[PDB]
């Protein structure tokens, strides 16, 4: 069977989340690394993943939680198969959900081969 | 016509409530020198104990941590 990278499925879960939240009113601001240096990418990916969970929690929605759960399962998988002096997540700029998810796609493109 | 009481305190955070009305959504904000822990939520909501007709604010998962920006200059 064809091996398809987990990050592809991560990208389409992000798109799914974008569509699902359009009907809702999530107004959280989230730590967002808009320009990830390659040298800190795993640190940054971990922040994105943590902050996606806030979107999930605040949603109170089954489909969103299920999509988020599937996304982070997929991500942790890939990340299984040391960066020093990277910013903590709380050092990042906070942005709205739309910019957050756009930047999440951007980092995911870095992990695709 | 149900409304919520003053919200409970969250360590290192404060809150100003725009509406005490049922299902109102509000947010705790970490004090100066503290930051919301990534992956924790500041949202609280006024919800109903169904078989009590009494409303309360949900506990947020928020955790306020020392600002990492500062933790390095002392």
């Amino acid at each position: 069977a064809m091996a398809i990278s987990n990050w592809v499925n991560v990208i389409s879960d992000l798109k799914k989340i974008e569509d699902l939240i359009q009907s809702m009113h999530i107004d959280a601001t989230l730590y967002t690394e808009s320009d990830v240096h390659p040298s800190c990418k795993v640190t940054a990916m971990k922040c994105f993943l943590l902050e996606l969970q806030v979107i999930s929690l605040e949603s109170g929605d089954a489909s969103i939680h299920d999509t988020v759960e599937n996304l982070i399962i997929l991500a942790n998988n890939s990340l299984s198969s040391t960066e020093s002096g990277c910013k903590e997540c709380e050092e990042l700029e906070e942005k709205n959900i739309k910019e957050f998810l756009q930047s999440f796609v951007h980092i995911v493109q870095m992990f695709i081969n | 016509s149900i409304t919520c009481p003053p919200p409970m305190s969250v360590e290192h955070a404060d809150i100003w409530v725009k509406s005490y009305s049922l299902y109102s959504r509000e947010r705790y904000i970490c004090n100066s020198g503290f930051k919301r822990k990534a992956g924790t939520s500041s949202l609280t909501e006024c919800v109903l104990n169904k078989a009590t007709n009494v409303a309360h604010w949900t506990t947020p998962s928020l955790k306020c941590i020392r600002d990492p920006a500062l933790v390095h200059q002392r």
